[PDB]
């Protein structure tokens, strides 16, 4: 300390730096290998290149483009791996952290929300895609064995089918009620309304404004709508 | 999940329920008891609705069966990733639940099978309540006794005698031989108890535990859903074990008869006197606990009051400690008291958050802060905090 | 609470109620923090 | 950017051209006992080096035609999208104070409507109970309207079940005894089907009406 | 039977959509071409052009668009304030303030509880001053003034969507009210 | 890092000082191989866009221009300042040294509003500024 002191009297891994580090890496590299000229003019498009493929790769979109020199695709592909590998690893590595009650401060326990989520709909994106291939899994010898025990449950409770709600019933308006008032009552203890919340409030008023209106359109979509919106 | 009965009030019929049958306390000759606890694994996310538009077509006129069926594709959109559902349930849906309910009503068939359920459930005309029967040859008539299912988890008892027992591990030891005698390995222990109030390791009542989960664990196909041996606890109540261990909802219960009390016991805030309907006096006394679960869940959401806020109000910061502390209280209220850890993460949590105001007034920190500055009422400018 | 604290007015010795200049806290009463954060966002305002 | 360009310095000092403000044989001794010390005492690179080296072979109008970005994911417009969609909120309408909501007034409001409609086609339990100095405050109140006028049973009716609603019990039972004391049927009406509950008592209250 | 072809699954998944309508008008056409020619002589060269378009379209559909400079903020000098007030412009910003039933929530009244009910979730939601001293004896809350300018209303794209279903549902009732 | 140009000379740092009136000057001192240096730089890198309006930023090495260390004590890998019309902004960050900038900013919102609040307040003439938030947990 005393040197130190004396000196300047007469002078005076890790998911935050590993990616960092990556990115320094290939742009050091790939900068290098390219002829000096016209270095500097594509240098801001190969980091747009970067980023646009960690964005493909955060959204399972393949990534693939139109005429690109093999090497380069080849270096970016390689450096998504490693990226990706410390990314999900990382993110694994905090959750359980957070799971302990270890201080990982904030940010993190906002991030690591987004990326256990981008890698859970993963695994549900997978899940369906391998579905598709191996058809499902009942097989036809065991849904029988099933479907005998709901029949014969059915028959031996001597069990009437639940009909459709018809034109003309007695409690059409008592249902609305319970069920309208059930989407209603999220909104009662707000003071202020976002866009998509005023619009619903919009719907509930109409729905009890026009209740037969909305029996029609209701057993029409019944009775009818196949299709749905995401 | 039926209307009438709150998950509390459930715990207490259930305890209530497993003593109010015959005989299932003495050990005289032979006897023994087994409780199953198992999560049905996936559930609604093995859905396949090939098989739900029939089975809805069994309960319901076509039409609103195959709307419930097309309305599960959709398609689902995060930012940019979109898949269609083919497979899985989307349980965001209203009607969900009765779907996820009915579909229930499958399994519990195989399980029980048509000859039990019919003894359990009663006739149409005459049903019975959720705890009876009509006499006890249909009560003794078949090993399983009491049966429920809250959503995906389970609880079935058992009442077994040597003579039905030892049929029923032989058939297991000798169809999963293990001369190591490994069946103590993995067995899942309640560890909230002391030694005392645990489960006594065994090879009898260990046999006898994984004798029954191998056999419903084959009585359910696995396309349905997928049942594990870690998933579940098996406790056993025989001449060795004098505690019946189970865990419902966020509660976690122990029973001993007043038979057995002779063994080490000491009383606690949660202690229920238990009676049966005819000798009317006190035949057991189940112990209450908090799980290890939602202990965890309020660590994380006193946790999460401290850090979701960057930037709040203090008095926001103590309404959603009155609120998530209101919660606890008002729903654990006997098992609370029994529960050291939780008393202590209390008395941590609470001074911390009083660390969060003095530490938002000034970086210095106080030597001591006077309480009427957290403790009074909202209208008199304190916190309002309890 | 408020009588574990000595009254409201033990309470109010540790306030500046008194230099409020009110002789009695009867008709008095609180303008709500909350919303008087829900009047601002209604002005066009930048996150700083 | 222009003064990135040029790169003249003159002799001047950074310091004073803006008025700036402010807000040896030991030594090779402790080198030389440095030196006796340190004489004593990548992968990244390493895993992308052998593809930098295959870099080499890609001529130089492959590196001037490299297309120059793409947007793949449709960033820019969900961006906008989920912009223009947060920006402005409301306020809620005044519909949704909550404590008015009953459900008969409600039912028996709708299916009339909805009748009529078909026909053209052809107190909460949530509420926190009075408080005592509120309730305080309406006794002062009443208690100066019953003082108002010794008759006029209008006022002992009132003070009676609006106490009734708000309490009862004891109260209103003793007030409407209190200034039932004649000839007003009203008084006796209200207190008939308030404070009787049994037999006797009733035909005692009929019996004084009479 | 087209869905399967060649021009259209040789593509990326979400372009498909769009090529079968792009794709069965050229079909179509040629076929509408070999209706016209002689039988004697047969010839194409209208779907080397349709081919030409078909192909080089669906690259299009799938080249996603140029990067976007990026959006500055626009600066954060205050500026100085415009006032107006209407009858047009008052029933505008009755939607964007508080109004009087909703500024007697805000008002907390010093030295007594609140009238607090239960959210649906159960959580108590205080209106403070709503309701004059004497009702909350009663409980008889208030009607008092309802602003009916801060009522909630669609979008533009909401109320033609929500008409149109009705209207189809009307003949929809209709069909089933004949038969 | 290669969105944001670098200062080479003391004179460039003075020069981008005094011809610059109407936005902030928002100068990062620290150098290329540090762990800190390099954050701030992609922080600073993606806000330049955002920002270039009513503010400007510029990287200034300490190997490369020595010259400032002892005027404006220069310590700590990176040390980030904000100067308008030649006046050392100053600002109290509860960090209790009001002068400059040490720690590593975490959010992007965060920063603009420091630099936007910083700006505003500069406008006046005032010499301290308060910012939005207190993260003397860091320092």
């Amino acid at each position: 300390y005393i040197g130190n002191l004396i000196t300047r009297q007469f002078e005076g891994r890790l998911d935050a730096y590993y990616d960092l580090e990556l990115r320094n890496s290939v742009m050091d590299d790939i900068l290098e290998m390219m002829p000096e000229s016209i270095r500097q003019k594509k240098a801001r498009t190969i980091l747009q290149h970067l980023s646009e493929a960690w964005r493909c790769w955060k959204a399972n979109i393949p990534w693939d483009v139109p005429g690109m020199p093999a090497p380069i695709k080849k270096i970016i592909e390689r450096y998504i791996k490693s990226k990706a590998d410390a990314w999900v690893s990382a993110a694994h590595y905090n959750r359980e952290r957070i799971k302990r009650g270890a201080h990982v401060e904030k940010t993190m326990v906002k991030k690591n929300l987004g990326r256990l989520t981008r890698l859970w709909i993963k695994n549900e994106q997978e899940r369906q895609r391998q579905i598709q291939k191996n058809g499902p899994e009942i097989t036809p010898e065991e849904a029988t064995t099933i479907f005998s025990v709901m029949v014969e449950w059915l028959e031996s409770r001597s069990f009437s089918p639940i009909p459709f709600p018809p034109l003309t019933y007695k409690n059409d308006t008592k249902i609305l009620v319970l069920a309208l008032e059930d989407l209603k009552d999220v909104y009662a203890s707000k003071v202020r309304l976002n866009a998509s919340e005023r619009e619903e409030l919009a719907l509930i008023e109409e729905a009890y404004d026009n209740p037969h209106d909305t029996l029609n359109r209701i057993k029409k979509y019944l009775l009818t709508q196949r299709v749905f919106k995401p | 999940p039926s209307d009438s009965e709150i998950p509390p009030l459930l715990v207490y019929k259930w305890t209530q329920g497993i003593n109010n049958l015959s005989e299932i306390w003495d050990v005289s000759r032979g006897q023994s008891a087994v409780l199953l606890e198992t999560t049905l694994g996936e559930m609604a996310e093995k859905i396949d609705f090939t098989l739900l538009n029939r089975l809805l077509r069994l309960i319901v006129d076509p039409n609103i069966a195959d709307y419930i069926t097309a309305k599960n594709n959709v398609v689902i959109n995060f930012k940019d990733m979109s898949h269609v559902n083919k497979y899985g349930l989307i349980r965001g849906l209203k009607f969900a639940s009765f779907i996820f309910q009915y579909y229930g009503l499958v399994i519990d068939l195989l399980l029980l099978g048509q000859e039990r359920a019919t003894d359990l459930a009663g006739p149409a005309n005459n049903p019975n309540e959720f705890m009876q029967f009509k006499s006890k040859e249909v009560e003794k008539a078949h090993p399983i006794r009491l049966y429920t299912r809250y959503l995906d988890r389970i609880y079935m008892l058992f009442h077994f005698e040597e003579d039905e027992g030892e049929e029923l591990t032989d058939e297991y030891l000798a169809e999963n031989p293990d001369p190591n005698f490994e069946n103590s390995i993995g067995y899942n222990n309640r560890k909230c108890w002391p030694k005392d109030s645990r489960m006594r390791l065994i090879r009898q009542d260990v046999n006898l535990g994984r004798a029954v989960f191998w056999e419903i664990q084959s009585r359910v196909p696995t396309s349905l859903t997928s049942i594990k041996w870690e998933n579940a606890f098996v406790s056993v109540y025989s001449k060795n074990n004098p505690n019946l261990l189970f865990s419902m909802c966020g509660f976690e219960v122990r029973i001993l008869p007043r038979q057995r009390m002779e063994e080490v016991v000491s009383n606690d805030e949660g202690v229920w006197d238990l009676v049966d309907e005819r000798t009317k006096q006190r035949t057991a006394k189940a112990y209450l606990k908090v799980s290890e679960e939602e202990i965890k869940k309020f660590d994380s959401r006193i946790r999460g009051i401290l850090m979701a806020s960057g930037s709040t109000t203090f008095t926001k910061v103590a309404a959603k400690w009155n609120t998530s502390l209101i919660s606890l209280f008002t729903y654990f209220r006997e098992a609370i008291v029994a529960t050291e850890p939780l008393l202590d993460i209390l008395v941590k949590g609470e001074t911390r958050i009083q660390n969060r105001v003095k530490l938002g007034l000034n970086s210095k920190m106080p030597t001591r802060f006077p309480p009427a500055v957290f403790y009074t009422p909202k209208e008199l400018g304190g916190l309002g905090m309890i | 609470v408020i009588q574990a604290l000595g009254g409201i007015e033990t309470i109010l010795e540790h306030t500046l109620f008194k230099g409020t200049g009110f002789n009695s806290w009867e008709g008095l009463f609180w303008e709500k923090a909350s919303g008087f954060e829900d009047s601002m966002q209604f002005k066009k305002l930048t996150h700083a | 950017p222009s003064f990135l360009d040029q790169e003249p310095p003159a002799g001047y000092v950074p310091g004073i051209g803006r008025g700036a403000t402010g807000f040896k044989t030991l030594e090779l001794k402790l080198a030389q006992k440095k030196k006796k010390r340190a004489n004593e005492k990548s992968n990244v690179k390493r895993q992308f080096a052998d593809l930098k080296e295959s870099l080499a072979a890609v001529t130089e109008s492959e590196w001037m035609d490299i297309p120059d970005a793409t947007d793949f994911t449709r960033r820019n417009k969900r961006n906008r999208i989920q912009e223009q969609l947060n920006r402005k909120t409301y306020a809620a309408p005044d519909s949704l104070i909550p404590g008015n909501v009953d459900l008969n007034k409600l039912t028996e409001e709708r299916e009339k409507l909805l009748q009529s409609q078909i026909d053209e086609n052809l107190r909460v339990n949530s509420l926190s109970d009075a408080t005592l100095e509120d309730l305080q405050k309406m006794r002062t109140i009443l208690k100066s309207y019953r003082k108002a006028d010794p008759t006029n049973p209008q006022g002992w009716i009132a003070s009676a079940r609006l106490e009734e609603k708000a309490r009862k019990f004891s109260v209103a039972k003793k007030i409407i005894e209190n200034g039932c004391q004649p000839r007003s049927s009203d008084i006796w009406l209200e207190n008939i089907r308030l404070h009787e509950s049994d037999v006797h008592y009733c035909k005692t209250l009929v019996a004084t009406a009479i | 039977y087209l869905f399967a072809s060649d021009m259209i699954q040789k593509f990326p998944v979400s372009v498909h959509k769009q090529m079968l309508r792009m794709l069965c008008a050229k079909v179509s056409l040629a076929a509408r071409v070999d209706a016209g020619q002689k039988n004697g002589d047969r010839n194409t060269v209208l779907a080397h052009k349709w081919k030409a378009e078909l192909s080089k379209k669906a690259r299009k559909l799938s080249e996603a668009p140029s990067i976007s400079e990026t959006k500055a903020l626009p600066i954060p000098e205050d500026q100085p304030k415009k006032k107006r007030a209407g009858r047009k412009f008052r029933k505008y910003k009755e939607k964007f303030r508080l109004s009087h039933v909703r500024q007697l929530q805000n008002r907390m009244e010093f030295g007594k509880q609140e009238q607090t009910v239960l959210d649906s979730y159960g959580e108590e939601v205080g209106l403070g001053m709503s309701n004059t001293s004497l009702q909350q004896a009663v409980g008889a809350t208030s009607g008092s003034r309802r602003s009916a300018g801060n009522q909630a209303k669609l979008t533009k794209v909401m109320k033609h969507r929500i008409s149109e279903a009705n209207q189809q549902a009307d003949e929809f009732l209709i069909s089933l009210g004949h038969n | 890092s290669v969105l944001l140009p670098q200062l080479r000379t003391g004179w460039h740092v003075d020069q981008a000082i005094v011809t610059e009136t109407k936005r902030l000057v928002v100068i990062r001192f620290g150098r290329k191989n540090d762990r800190q240096c390099m954050i701030m730089d992609e922080l600073l890198s993606s806000i330049a866009e955002r920002v270039r309006n009513f503010a400007v930023i510029y990287l200034c090495d300490i190997d490369e221009v020595s010259d400032f260390d002892e005027m404006y004590e220069l310590t700590d890998p990176m040390t980030v300042m904000f100067f308008y019309h030649n006046k050392h902004m100053m600002c109290d960050f509860g960090t209790g040294n009001n002068n400059k900038l040490n720690f590593i900013v975490d959010d992007k919102q965060e920063m603009i509003d420091i630099l936007e609040t910083i700006f505003r307040g500069a406008r006046k003439n005032k010499g301290l500024v308060v910012s939005p938030y207190d993260y003397n947990h860091k320092r």
